[PDB]
């Protein structure tokens, strides 16, 4: 799709965009492409993963929700609302943004026509609040009321589809159709007003019911099951893992660039023995004032280099000045940013791109004499 | 018949009613090595490669983990990134929130873990806010783990706080390609057992179900972070036993500073490259000049007892003629702990090792299986 | 400031020892070094007062704590009151070194009772694995305490590396690191370069000496040894010939260049194996990779 | 009032319609939104299509909110007269009769939700004639029932339904149900020597 | 798994069972051969259809007498739920005894 | 100032599009 790396490559516009970005990309891209003349491509073949996460900072979208359920006022009431909940009600109701096509590059502007809908009977239909003849709504909105009506009955055509028999409930009222028993009385039955038709909680029961379906199919894009449901996991076998198992064997080769006898080691033994037994006289560790000196000598020396070394270990301050250190660290940059697609290029060893690998050791030979 | 603080006095001091007292507390410990006794050497994926995406959402503002979620678990999530590298040294690992239904990148993919305690502490700053989405944050950890090789185990770590998450498509599909890409999926859950997470789980992991972990306290939370820094052991059917090509730098010694190929920037010492004679900053990592991995070998070693881990000590019957009365590494004291005369000798803590037969007390039971990991009687045996 | 635990790892062994005896022109080395210890580890008691000492002695057979004695032995004084050390020094002198001469005099006559069998084992990784877990015992028992180890070893130009010290005591290294508890080494012997302890006291932020005469030994000891860890990060540290931190291949043995490993159980291959299978972990190795490794890179006409 | 409006944000709202044909896709659309972690809540009625047949294993059952006894209408002609003529024939009084038929169907509700013995989920009743009647329900529920979970109030409620659900969500020891809550074939084997 | 209930064979078709579908068992089995009537509960959670079906089937199938099976349901979706475990069942027992015998189930609705 | 390496940036992709096209 659009993350393979040739989509990455050729997406001229996503990379003059990370270039708008970044900062230290500016002036790596200007001393090494502006300049030193690299390939768009070669420069863009080892940071795939930053242009990939610069794809996926912008090009993922929320979750469908009720964008209108959180559109709440707040004399004076005060809305806020932001571009990324305009493009929400856009894409949960076509009815809005069939509106808006027609509605404000025509006649009246955009802050107008939101008023004008939140002011108006539609607002209250497709927030699920039951509606009432007394509310003046908004003469322009309104006509597209029916029109809406319109839309869910082709939302009905885009979702009555037939079911499995597990949870087939038509299948439950028609499994025989000559029911003719007691009828279910007013509190079963949908409640009606005085003249006896209904009172219009089923309408808003139905468009919750339409907008969940209408969230759960909005996922189905392109971002014998029965027996499986019905079995039980717990009377089935436990998980056996089936992970590898490795044996490590130590007979490793020695490392490659005298015979005591038992008698020898014995009398040596016997003398330690009696080296110890008679006088372990400690006082004979004391040196005798020029192994001491020399010993002292070498130490001496040997911590002179180690503090040497040792004595100095953001980046450290130097003598150089801004302008010439800058010179430095950039040319430094362009010469790694070389090498570093010289040896990919090198060490991938594709014969048909050889040749400009043998470009680049050019480059590279250029390095050498800009040094 | 009446009401009800009208009856009777509660009585509440006296609903409280009041030599072998040790045995009770070894049993519990007894039944918590019972866990632990069946060990063999599993074959574990070294080379890691872990996104690691934390939840921060409305629903981490919950009170219930003092102070509040989102701090602890980025708290936690610092201690995790430190022991992590600290164990797996040659891994790599980015970090991936969800936020507002969005996934956001903080930290790219890479070896140094200070660029990823950078990355938390940044992010412990901000607040939680929105409603957080388990699709986005898996198309950007199966972006990001992508570009890694084959021999590198390609794992995905994932602290959800919530109990609902909001996608844009299919979560099913995502769920179908990251079994297809080979990736593996944890879940470290917060509140309960969601179904979504427990399928990913069981599906990214070849049908364990034991992946999806539910905390009960915040010393749980510990555990189940300090259990996550082991690899996790690789299936049968995986056949990507590739060789890796690595180079072992030379450190320098320099009194003049240069410009590493890394950063670009004055650094005193450094590890020149043996392939390119290019010098870097930290170790291990890639290099960046002819993009050849460069550890050292003590980071080998640090993930080499994975490989062979030490069978764990059998406490001795009291029954039985003890072979030394002190413990074979420290010395110490074993305790008679003798409660009574008609109690006799009871539970000796005395522990062997099977392959050298040596005894060790549980200080050293302790620190020979979790720090050290050689048996000192296995080497003092003139094997 | 603040107190000190010293644990010495010393490594005895008569074929070592009667190898560096013939190698050098003086007889009797390993009364020197001991009486170099003897005096260092009075001078590490003299240091402080709260400070604390252990001595580990890896003999042919395995190991053996010197100081403090098997607790048996210092329950039941029985009376073994050897007059090896002078009575009239120092008390808290007196006592350690006189249980450490009469721990060697039992070690030795033990080791000369087992004279017959001669071992190819080394036992210092499992000394230095005691000594580790006896600073964890005294470090938790005791609340903090500083601590540090020496391993006075010897090569005496015979012994050579070995391969099965490479996984122990780069195990103990971690440990060491776990519990700031730096390894200091003390290696005696004809051979310079010895790389498994001079990546241990490189890496434990220890010090390194070599040295090839057992006499003057205390002034070496009591000069560069003495860093106690309450001035460890104010005093830099004597050790020359920095270590490279490489290691050896599994079919060849020599020092590893630019090479390979098994994703398997990381054992390092300077050169492919044959059969494309690991030698270590036994695992079959796919064409493809193996391929594309052995393959020429390229270069234009 | 805008309580649902709350709800929305965390579960898909989705209501049993007297239309069968809407009702089962609204039905479909509760289990594929239980699947895939959005989240749902099924309204219904405890007398009506969904009460009856209709399973809600694993997780289309993580709770079973019964808002209120369900008796039915009882100034209804029909139903004075068959309680009349069972209190004439059957000696069943009228009320006993009215708690028994309210109580076999919050317990059919109830009893819907389980398959399986590692299924987990509440079973709230949110009424206070409920706590009455406890022995009217079947006897598995009633052992289930402690004797000090009649009389919540919501919010200890929601803390019982938090500890429940973070202690369900742990991996069960093998060992503590390998031959008390499930039986292997040696288990079978074992009990039957045993009984005879 | 393959249990004996008394004389009958019972052809359980998971590797594991419950005690309360042992003792459903026990007690149908009690039942068919004392005859009568009864009224049994089983909790839910347990497979009471699958359990049911297992014995009603072999205790028809290994007694010469070859009753029928009447299983009358309350709604079609438990219909063919309990088409469905039958179908699991059915399936089974031809696994196990290695040929499919002379079986017939069939579900009966309306036409619509 | 960035101002002037922007405008070099789009004078360079201005004349590469012009290039491949
Ligand atoms: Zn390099
Ligand atoms: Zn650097
Ligand atoms: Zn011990
Ligand atoms: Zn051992
Ligand atoms: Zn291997």
């Amino acid at each position: 799709d659009s993350l393979s790396k040739e989509k990455l490559l050729t997406n001229l516009k996503l990379q003059q965009s990370l270039l708008k970005g970044n900062k230290v990309l500016m002036k790596v891209f200007q001393e090494t492409v502006i300049n030193a003349g690299l390939p768009p491509s070669e420069f863009w073949s080892t940071r795939i993963p930053l242009l990939r996460a610069f794809a996926l900072s912008t090009s993922q979208k929320v979750g469908p929700y009720n964008v209108l359920s959180t559109i709440k006022p707040v004399n004076k009431v005060n809305v806020n609302l932001s571009r990324e909940k305009i493009l929400n009600i856009f894409e949960n109701y076509p009815i809005v943004k069939k509106a808006y096509t027609d509605n404000v590059p025509k006649n009246f502007k955009e802050p107008e026509f939101w008023a004008r809908f939140f002011s108006s009977k539609l607002f209250r239909k497709l927030r699920g609040e039951k509606i009432m003849q007394n509310d003046r709504g908004d003469v322009i909105i309104d006509r597209y009321l029916t029109l809406d009506q319109e839309f869910d009955r082709k939302d009905d055509d885009m979702l009555l589809h037939p079911v499995k028999k597990i949870i087939d409930l038509d299948g439950n009222i028609q499994d025989d159709p000559v029911v003719r028993g007691n009828r279910p009385d007013f509190t079963m039955q949908p409640g009606v007003d005085i003249n006896g038709n209904s009172d219009g909680t089923v309408d808003i029961l139905k468009g919750m019911n339409r907008l969940s379906e209408k969230m759960i199919m909005a996922l189905k894009n392109e971002y014998n099951d029965e027996r499986n449901e019905l079995k039980i996991d717990d009377l089935n076998e436990s998980y056996k893992t089936n992970y590898a198992i490795i044996h490590l064997k130590r007979n490793a080769h020695e490392k490659t660039t005298l015979k005591v006898s038992n008698q020898q080691m014995l009398q040596q033994l016997s003398l330690v023995m009696d080296n110890l037994i008679n006088k372990l006289d400690l006082n004979q560790v004391v040196p005798n004032n020029e192994v001491s000196n020399k010993i002292n000598k070498r130490v001496i020396t040997a911590i002179k280099i180690n503090a040497k070394q040792a004595k100095h270990n953001l980046e450290v301050k130097s003598t150089l000045p801004i302008d010439l250190l800058e010179s430095c660290r950039m040319l430094h940059t362009t010469c790694c940013e070389f090498l570093k697609h010289f040896y990919i290029h090198f060490q991938s060893g594709e014969q048909k791109q050889a040749s400009t690998v043998k470009k680049l050791y050019n480059h590279l030979k250029d390095c050498i004499e800009k040094l | 018949g009446g009401y009800a603080w009208e009856d009777e006095i509660k009585r509440s001091w006296d609903l409280v009613k009041v030599m072998a007292s040790l045995v009770a507390s070894i049993v519990e410990a007894r039944k918590k090595r019972t866990a632990k006794k069946n060990i063999t050497p599993y074959q574990r994926g070294i080379i890691r490669s872990l996104i690691l995406t934390l939840d921060c959402s409305e629903a981490m503002l919950e009170k219930d983990l003092r102070p509040n979620r989102h701090a602890m678990i980025i708290q936690y999530a610092i201690d995790f990134v430190h022991e992590f590298f600290d164990q797996n040294p040659i891994s790599q690992m980015g970090i991936i929130i969800m936020r507002n239904g969005l996934a956001q990148l903080v930290s790219q993919v890479s070896g140094n873990p200070q660029d990823h305690i950078d990355a938390l502490k940044s992010i412990r700053k901000q607040e939680p806010k929105g409603n957080p989405s388990l699709q986005n944050a898996l198309e950007m950890a199966r972006g990001l783990l992508l570009p890694v090789p084959a021999h590198c185990t390609r794992e995905v770590l994932i602290v959800f706080g919530s109990l609902s998450t909001t996608d844009p498509g299919d979560i099913h599909q995502t769920i179908d390609s990251l079994v297809s890409e080979k990736i593996r999926v944890k879940v470290l859950g917060l509140s309960a057992q969601v179904a979504i997470c427990k399928e990913l789980c069981k599906a990214t992991n070849y049908g364990d179900e034991s992946f999806y972990k539910i905390l009960l306290d915040e010393t749980h939370l510990k555990e189940l972070f300090n259990e996550a820094v082991t690899p996790l052991p690789v299936n049968k059917i995986n056949k990507g036993f590739t060789l890796v090509k690595m180079g072992f730098p030379t450190r320098i010694f320099e009194d003049t500073p240069t410009f590493c190929s890394c950063h670009s920037k004055l650094v005193y010492g450094g590890y020149f490259c043996p392939n390119c004679h290019s010098k870097v900053c930290s170790l291990p990592t890639v290099c960046p000049c002819c993009d050849l991995m460069l550890i050292l070998s003590t980071h080998l070693a640090r993930s080499y007892h994975h490989l062979m881990p030490l069978k764990t000590f059998a406490e001795v019957p009291t029954t039985e003629k003890f072979r030394s009365e002190d413990c074979f590494s420290c010395q110490s004291r074993f305790p008679i702990l003798k409660n009574h005369k008609n109690g006799k000798l009871l539970t000796s803590s005395r522990y062997r090792c099977e392959d050298c037969k040596q005894e060790f007390c549980v200080d050293c039971d302790v620190f020979i299986h979790e720090i050290l990991h050689n048996c000192p009687g296995c080497e003092s045996k003139p094997v | 400031e603040s107190p000190s635990l010293l644990t010495v790892i010393i490594e005895i062994a008569p074929k070592l020892w009667t190898t560096f005896d013939e190698e050098g022109n003086e007889k009797g080395s390993i009364i020197k070094v001991l009486e170099a210890l003897i005096v260092f580890l009075n001078a590490h008691l003299a240091f402080n007062s709260a400070n604390k000492v252990a001595v580990i002695a890896a003999y042919s057979q395995g190991i053996k704590y010197l100081y403090p004695e098997s607790t048996s032995a210092l329950k039941a004084s029985t009376r073994s009151d050897l007059k090896i050390i002078n009575s009239d020094m120092y008390r808290r002198f007196r006592n350690v070194d006189e249980t450490l001469v009469e721990e060697i005099y039992k070690l030795f006559e033990l080791e000369k009772k087992q004279i017959e069998q001669n071992s190819q084992r080394s036992t210092l990784a499992g000394a230095m694995s005691a000594g580790l877990t006896y600073v964890n015992r005294i470090s938790k028992e005791s609340v903090s305490l500083k601590s540090r180890l020496l391993v006075l070893t010897c090569g005496s130009g015979s012994s050579k590396d070995e391969i099965f010290q490479y996984i122990p005591i780069m195990n103990c290294i971690f440990s060491a690191t776990k519990m700031k508890c730096p390894i200091d080494v003390v290696k005696i012997g004809g051979s310079k370069e010895s790389t498994f302890l001079q990546q241990t006291t490189d890496a434990t932020n220890g010090v390194y000496l070599h040295v090839e005469s057992t006499e003057g030994l205390i002034q070496y000891l009591a000069t560069a040894m003495f860093i106690d860890p309450s001035l460890r990060p104010i005093i830099v540290k004597p050790n020359h010939g920095s270590v490279d931190f490489r290691t050896s291949c599994y079919l060849t043995g020599r020092v590893v260049a630019v090479g390979f490993i098994c994703s398997v159980c990381l054992c390092v291959l300077s050169i492919i194996p044959p059969g494309n299978k690991c030698p270590a972990c036994d695992s079959q190795f796919d064409e493809h990779v193996i391929a594309k490794l052995k393959r020429k890179p390229v270069v234009p006409r | 009032m805008g309580i649902l409006d709350e709800v929305w944000k965390h579960k898909l709202i989705l209501v049993e319609t007297p239309d069968a044909q809407e009702t089962s896709l609204a039905l479909e659309t509760y289990r594929k939104a239980c699947s895939n972690g959005r989240g749902a809540i099924l309204l219904s009625v405890a007398r009506g299509k969904v009460s009856e047949g209709i399973d809600f294993d694993h997780q289309y059952g993580r709770t079973v909110l019964m808002i209120g006894i369900p008796f039915q209408y009882t100034e209804s002609r029909i139903l004075k007269a068959r309680l009349e003529f069972m209190r004439e024939n059957y000696r069943i009084r009228e009320n006993d009769f009215l708690s028994f038929d309210a109580m076999r169907h919050a317990a059919q509700c109830l009893g819907r939700v389980l398959r399986g013995k590692d299924d987990y989920g509440v079973m709230v009743l949110a009424d206070r004639r409920f706590s009455r009647k406890r022995s009217q329900l079947p006897k598995w529920i009633a052992q289930g029932l402690s004797d000090a979970d009649l009389n919540l109030s919501t919010d200890m409620a929601i803390s019982n339904t938090k500890q429940f659900l973070r202690t369900m969500a742990q991996p069960t020891d093998p060992k503590d149900q390998e031959g008390v809550s499930v039986w292997s074939y040696e288990d079978l084997i074992k009990h039957q020597n045993s009984r005879k | 798994m393959k249990f004996y209930i008394d004389d009958l064979p019972v052809l359980f078709p998971y590797p594991k069972i419950y005690p309360e579908q042992y003792n459903y068992m026990c007690d149908i089995k009690k039942t068919l051969d004392v005859g009568g009537n009864s009224i049994l509960e089983m909790p839910s959670g347990t497979g009471k259809t699958v359990s049911l079906l297992s014995l009603t089937i072999a205790y028809q199938m290994h007694y010469p007498e070859h009753r029928k099976i009447i299983y009358c349901s309350r709604t079609m979706s438990e219909i063919e739920k309990a088409l469905v475990e039958l179908e699991n069942l059915m399936d089974y027992r031809t696994k196990e005894l290695g040929y499919q015998e002379d079986f017939r189930g069939l579900g009966l609705t309306s036409r619509k | 100032e960035e101002r002037e390496n922007e405008k070099t940036l789009n004078d360079y992709y201005a004349a590469l599009a012009k290039k491949q096209a």
